[PDB]
């Protein structure tokens, strides 16, 4: 054995056998000597860390504690998908959602299924970040989460198809709540506004921290427990995937915030300027949804959880 | 009535998207107009494949469990000792520093285009491609890892990909694609690279591995075939879609097809060389490969597109005729310059030359056999030829200008132009035409030979640039296979 | 005298072996080709806790089994080989 | 012309100005494919033609059997494809051999090895 | 009050069984008394391991998936071409004929025993063992499948197992264990074979396959390592439990340990020859393997059992001295009879013999090197030696009587007796004593050489028995490696 | 297509596979299941049986010219079997995890819980009997195609007894007290004694085919439809609807088991009229005992009609093998 | 004796009656381990000792370089480990060489090769 691992890995972690995650994730990207300036961007180069105003000595200080390289991510997701598939097959066969009252069904179509639209936004947002972040340790976490959002929307989409016997009539309906129903317009406005943010790290904070960090606990915890009182508890089996996934996403989104905030006072004040402009827009997007369901103290108890978590990064909310 | 397959899949994808009300659509999607391509109706998009996320995860996981079981068995049983000859590993050196970085760049490219297309179906397709590319990128690092432990030239591929002269060939090819707008990116990569030219890259490496005892690489090749079947369908559907959406897309698409056929063809010159010379046991000649994967298969594809007003790529006749010269031209270019490369060259064995004679009956013995006769004498004489003067590079493909005119294998097809008071040189009409259409792009190129002379490669001498900038370890990664550390490690293994 | 455990000279087993060499500093690890053998006097131990901090995930005992012959009296809760 | 989302205009990477006082020059010697491609030379604009033939060119070509018997300088030359007759004592600059010009010298009677062009 | 790991598992296994009301316990479990063994309290049985079915299925499935991907890849890639040389496959011919069929017999034995024991815990533990041996049996068919296609002698292993002379060695071993009662089956197989000797069987084959480029066989071995861990644990938990259960068990158990050590050790002769001769690249000498795995570890283990009143196996000393001889003695036996084997023999190379001189400093050059010198001279003169007269076989282990008196390497340890008017012959005192204790059992043996002479092997000469009865293809599966079709096929790569 | 180097084999499969199927490549299942066992020249007679040799087809009175006429339509060799089951077990874990976390069983009224410990959980003792009966068949049947199916199904009984046990543990919060309450019904309640006596009676049957018939066809053929189809629907009316996600495994298992048991029965009864006569005599004896064992349970739950329908369902199966019993 | 669940008593498989009027004979020739084990010979009860030596033993031992000058008939014999004096012209059976007896023949001064008894 001439050597234990590749040069870039050995420079980083010592000359000894390295992990699969390490050999998949560090220093794989092109970094310098690009041949042509982007025809779609006048301000930056191919693979430019200055696409964010956030500054890092080494972006690989952001690392995934789940240690997801491609194989590890799909293997973990396959096992989660088999579970959800168990749950869905069972609800379908036992008629758990078709047997519900048309009013309970409309609750699910109005309060829950239109989330697929936010999952869609989150998909495009994480796609842009995978394309803009330079370090593989960062960019790959964003493609994964992105394809996850697509998956999560397909599940919410399948709730509606189980209700409508696979006609799409409940998707048609649901989608009209999202287009037309005053309750969803602050969300829908916020989603479309995220689509227009240039700074990839602003985007990740807003999407994967501020919006998700309040919406996940409101929806899959609080609005979930409330569905029992509503006759709708059997849908809880269909949204386990979303709960498991949110709990796992805390692991990497926290370590990414910890590292980036911890890096420099000047990052912490960039972040804080962005939180102040966005977290109240997150909050106010979710207010109509929380008062049409579990009631606003559910939302405030989620703002609680978010602000608390932000303080662990020396950052603040309200 | 119950949804159809097509329609249920659209509901699980496109239906999730919506017409914006609070943001203008052209702000959400700013890149779709500047290239001159017009799309009349996105809701005519046909999905190239229809895997929901739960299906994609299920299938990919089963594939990955099998792949890593094998990678682990190979490493455990020291399967690198089972290859035909250690010369073969030079193909893997070229691969990991020349090709594998392209997988990572494609990952980056498709992630971006899977944000920038306004059709949501085009997005899911691009994004599935992107994560697949990342799988390829990362599984190749794992496939190559146990080789990197036992052989030289594999230890700093992404570092070298950015710096080493010959690696600017693949690197610029992809920087050209990625700096372009989204429809050209798709035409350049999905269509040209992944549909039209795909077998000319995939099959020589993967079947080169099967014929040479490399279980790790052949295993990655099998495990990737179902991904590439999706990517090929993406490439063919997408350009038919673009072609159909507007009369005016046609001349723009044609011009793009000419450009990337030529650029891909020049990139593929590294693969010809590799297959004809670097695999001890041969799969097929570069000439048989071109003829089947390009002239026949490309012939049928291009017949099916005539109906859209498309014609076969410009200079195809040149590339067709070049198949009898290309590998020989390149091996001998690399031969004389391998003091500056992360892989070895050598003089082929006599049975190799014989095979060459048979596969190249009208060119090998007339033009290339005498080269190795002479070079063999010089080397027996203690004077193994290294050329110590840097070559002229093509301003477009960036390959040394080593290519010859059609029907004149003795005359170099050099071309030259002034633009804006500056001089620039090309290996061919192919690359000259490309330059003339986009001269403001190509004057920016980081031509490694010019950058060395500018002093921008940390060294006033080539040997210094090679060791200190390139990280290529002189006397290890370097020089003829005869006398190399790899050679000796091999003769001791056996 | 010597208890023992041989593993897959493997990727997972690398971490499994390091967990047994950093919990039994009396243990002797030897190598035959496609195999890792770990000897030691009277007893050997794996603790979920050494395997846990090292993989960055919850790790269950029953999962060692994929890669583990053995020797001595089996005590699992932990996993310990003992005379 | 390049399509772009802005005025896509850049300085050339290989402006004479980046070469610290030197120029690039290319030399192509036909029928001597031993050298796979024309040479790329980093050269004094002030240097004379024969200083160029003797200090740079003859060395670079040494490895080829014909290089000895060759009299470049009184061989047939082309400059940027146009017929050229060098002034041995004149500088390269003062005779219009500028940055990224290519000289083609053909030595007739010396057409390399084995009726290849090698 | 929440259940601990121990109590939960007994709830998931033992608590399912019950005291019968409608049938007598002893009609449900009629095999537990007749061996002399007394069981006071089955609840004292400690679970060697605690796998529930869901955890079994899950963890076995994950292994299987990795194993078959490796087998598939080995085949697709022609990995049989990567071994050190074709001589090595003779080990796998022996493996598939002689060893794989014991995995299957163990499946059958353990299935039965996983019915016969009145302790529910012990039943699950044997039933899982049974299904592990079915997996060993089948994955081995699958592992060797690609070698069967490119090489000779692996094509009719179970057929051969029942018939071929030297294969009655393994076969009678396991028939003896399964005709025995259930506590003897368990002491014979879980304890003696699967714990005490397990490494003397496995390690030479698995690490040999390692040293020799055979990814398929190493792969299984690697995969069965966690099955074996569980298999050792049942073997230890069982003699400990039987011993402590009643003081009268101790002398019965001792006898079983004597008998099954000696039978186990005679069965291992075939392994010693294999690891010393059949592996082109050597791993360990049989002498080393016996000293580590038996003299050291076995020494240690029997010392532990001193507390129960157990002494080490009788004639243990003979086996220790035999370790300098065994492989040499066995190889020259097979050499001279390989006209009647499904595998090849040959003269070792000078470098193998220098290795053997080094590993066997007191015996090789004195006793064995001159054989190869002699045999080599005959072969060069067109007189390659085949012994056309069949051998005396031992009545108990059925190996020919080729074994020598301790410390007299030149004198066969032949023994004989008369029993009820008949003569019986043995290779050793160890086999003689096993006969004396159960002569009623061993007089039934189907001794291949005798059955050939009785005319019961569908041939009147040995060449006919071999071809028509054994399915050994004359000129293809048998004779010296030199001149074999295997050698031809190999050399043309 | 990736081009590979393809090498010329001497043969395609093993002698014994080729004699049975032809000289061509064979399946994993074939190479693992046919003619792998020892068949002849056994060295000593069983010390535990005066009537038969080791590996003796005559341990059953049923005769077949080739026991391999019996084949598994699922093609389970070891790895296929554990791969299939690892998938079922994961679903089961999903459902068990969910019922535990959402307190779906502990929130039930005490009377509904007692119905579960009384009518359902005690079937774990039936499953243990079946585990035992199938172990016995695995060690007595000679063909690997037959003995391997009985080892797989015996382990499956263990697994099913474990899931039923885990229903009680979930009710008592992992103390074992519900397990003890449940086992007193099995031991002491008259509802369970015709079952408990039938189970113990099967434990003393010598003929392994009579045993596979009674366990795997007569008893299972009526029990699984009664319990997991009929009493399952009925549980919804009792407020115990949520247990259903815990017995999915049993429904999925039962449906697959029909495939190999009907295949085995069909081959065995189709072999000869003698076979048929024996089987019919065994059914006339045992099938009423299976009905009577299940009657008290049916009458305590869904009603006698649930049983009569399950009996009809068994009679239809037997009709396809040219056999009769007393339903529709 | 055997523990069994019934009276465990079976006829011996190798009684002489199973040999079709032939009989088993073993012969051990010490110091000639070229033959790995004593020969297992199928012999006529009525053939003479002398026919045994000339028709059976001589050809069985022929591969050893000592065999040609062995005088087996006049060598030192044991029958079932007791000293024994052959009658060259008596039948095997008449003189007590019955089924599965073993004869040991020691040949004075022929002790195999290379001081190894081979
Ligand atoms: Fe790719
Ligand atoms: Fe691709
Ligand atoms: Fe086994
Ligand atoms: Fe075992
Ligand atoms: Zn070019
Ligand atoms: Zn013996």
């Amino acid at each position: 054995p001439i050597r234990h691992t590749y040069g870039h890995i050995a420079r980083r972690f010592g000359d000894k056998p390295a992990t699969r995650y390490q050999e998949a994730s560090y220093d794989i990207e092109a970094k310098t000597n690009f041949h042509y300036r982007p025809q779609w961007d006048s301000e930056h180069t191919l693979n430019d860390p200055t696409r964010t105003a956030i500054r890092m000595e080494d972006w690989c200080a952001v690392s995934d504690p789940r240690q997801f390289y491609y194989g590890a991510y799909v293997g973990n997701r396959a096992k989660m998908q088999e579970s959800a598939e168990t749950s869905f097959g069972f609800c379908e066969k036992r008629n758990l959602l078709t047997r519900l009252s048309e009013e309970t069904q409309k609750q699910l179509l109005r309060l829950l299924v239109p989330l697929r639209h936010v999952e869609l936004g989150a998909n495009m947002n994480n796609a842009k970040i995978a394309g803009d972040a330079t370090a593989t340790t960062v960019s790959q976490m964003h493609i994964y989460t992105g394809m996850d959002r697509l998956g999560i929307g397909q599940y919410l989409s399948r709730i509606a198809l189980m209700i409508d016997g696979s006609t799409g009539a409940a998707l048609d309906e649901s989608k009209a709540y999202w287009m037309d129903d005053e309750m969803w317009q602050p969300m829908r406005k916020l989603v479309e506004d995220t689509l227009v943010v240039d700074d990839w790290f602003e985007l990740t904070l807003v999407q994967n921290i501020l919006i998700d960090g309040m919406m996940y606990p409101l929806v899959y915890d609080k609005m979930d427990q409330w569905f029992e009182s509503q006759g709708a508890e059997d849908v809880s089996m269909l949204t386990e995937f979303m709960r498991d996934w949110y709990k796992e996403s805390l692991r990497w989104t926290n370590a990414m915030m910890k590292a980036v905030a911890g890096e420099s006072e000047t990052n912490r004040e960039l972040l804080q300027k962005w939180i102040d402009h966005w977290e109240p827009q997150a909050y106010e997007a979710l207010k109509p949804l929380a008062e049409a369901s579990v009631g606003i103290d559910g939302l405030n108890e989620a703002r609680a959880e978010l602000s608390a978590r932000l303080k662990k990064f020396e950052l603040q909310s309200r | 009535k119950k949804l159809n397959l097509k329609d249920k899949y659209q509901y699980l994808t496109r239906d999730m998207a919506w017409e914006p009300t609070y943001q203008d659509k052209k702000d959400i999607f700013p890149e779709e107009d500047f290239e001159g391509i017009k799309i009349t109706d996105w809701s005519q998009w046909e999905d190239p494949f229809r895997l929901t996320m739960d299906a994609y995860w299920k299938y990919q996981a089963e594939k990955e469990k099998k792949l890593y079981a094998i990678f682990d068995a190979f490493a455990q049983n020291n399967g690198h000792q089972n290859i035909s000859d250690a010369r073969y590993v030079n193909a893997l050196k070229l691969f990991i520093s020349g090709i594998s970085p392209l997988e990572h760049a494609a990952f980056q490219g498709y992630s971006k285009v899977g944000r920038q297309f306004s059709g949501a179906g085009a997005r899911v397709a691009c994004q599935m491609q992107a994560i697949d590319e990342l799988r390829h990128s990362q599984t190749q690092q794992h496939a190559m890892s146990h080789y990197n432990k036992h052989f030289n030239g594999l230890h700093d591929g992404p570092h070298m990909h950015d710096r080493v002269w010959y690696l600017s060939v693949p690197k610029s090819f992809f920087d050209d694609a990625r700096s372009a707008g989204p429809f050209e990116f798709l035409t350049a990569i999905s269509f040209s690279f992944e549909y039209v030219l795909t077998n000319l890259l995939f099959v020589p490496f993967m079947s080169g591995a099967a014929y040479n005892g490399d279980m790790a690489t052949v295993t990655f090749g099998f495990s990737a075939q179902s991904d590439e079947a999706r990517h090929m369908t993406l490439g063919l559907e997408v350009i038919k879609f673009i072609l159909e959406q507007h009369e005016d897309n046609v001349p723009i698409v044609q011009r793009w097809i000419d450009k990337w056929f030529w650029r891909g063809f020049r990139l593929l010159s590294l693969v010809s060389m590799m297959m004809d010379y670097m695999l001890p046991n041969k799969v097929m000649s570069w000439s048989e490969a071109w003829e089947v994967y390009y002239e026949q298969n490309g012939g049928a594809l291009f017949k099916d597109l005539e109906r859209y007003g498309i014609r076969p790529p410009k200079y195809q006749d040149v590339a067709n005729d070049a198949k009898h010269h290309l590998s020989h031209q390149l091996w001998t270019t690399f031969y004389q310059y391998c003091q500056a490369t992360n892989f070895h060259t050598w003089i082929p064995e006599k049975e190799e030359m014989d095979w060459m004679s048979e596969k190249y009956p009208d060119t090998f013995d007339k033009y290339y056999r005498p080269r190795y006769e002479y070079l063999a004498k010089e080397a027996a004489a203690g004077r193994r030829f290294y050329n110590n003067t840097l070559p002229q590079l093509c301003q477009v493909c960036q390959i040394p200008t080593i290519f010859t005119e059609k029907d004149a294998p003795t005359m170099l097809s050099h071309r030259q132009i002034e633009h804006e008071g500056e001089r620039y040189h090309f290996c061919s009409d192919g690359c000259c035409d490309i330059f003339k259409h986009e001269p403001e792009k190509y004057i920016q190129a980081w031509l490694p030979v010019h950058q060395i002379y500018q002093g921008n490669c940390e060294g006033g001498d080539l040997e210094t640039v090679v060791q200190k900038y390139y990280h290529i370890n002189i006397g290890e990664d370097n020089f003829d296979y005869v006398g190399s550390p790899d050679q000796k490690h091999w003769l001791s293994i056996k | 005298q010597l208890v023992f455990i041989v593993f897959q000279d493997n990727d997972d087993s690398r971490y499994l072996a390091e967990a047994v060499m950093e919990d039994n500093p009396d243990a002797e690890m030897q190598h035959q080709p496609a195999m890792i053998r770990i000897q030691a006097e009277k007893r050997l131990v794996i603790n979920r806790e050494t395997m846990e901090e090292k993989l960055g995930r919850d790790w269950d005992v029953q999962e060692m089994l994929i890669n583990v012959s053995i020797a001595g009296n089996v005590d699992e809760d932990h996993f310990i080989l003992e005379w | 012309s390049v399509n772009a989302l802005y005025d896509y205009k850049f300085e050339p990477k290989d402006k004479v100005e980046n070469f610290h006082g030197m120029q690039l020059l290319y030399v192509y010697w036909p029928d001597h494919l031993l050298f796979c491609a024309p040479f790329a030379l980093l050269v004094q604009p002030g240097m004379t033609f024969s200083a160029l033939v003797d200090e740079i060119l003859k060395p670079a070509t040494a490895a080829h059997p014909d290089s000895a018997k060759a009299d470049f300088l009184n061989a047939e030359w082309l400059l940027n494809d146009e017929p050229f007759t060098p002034k041995a004592d004149a500088s390269l600059k003062e005779q219009g051999i500028d940055h990224k010009s290519m000289l083609t010298v053909t030595t007739p009677g010396l057409k390399g090895m084995a009726n290849a062009g090698y």
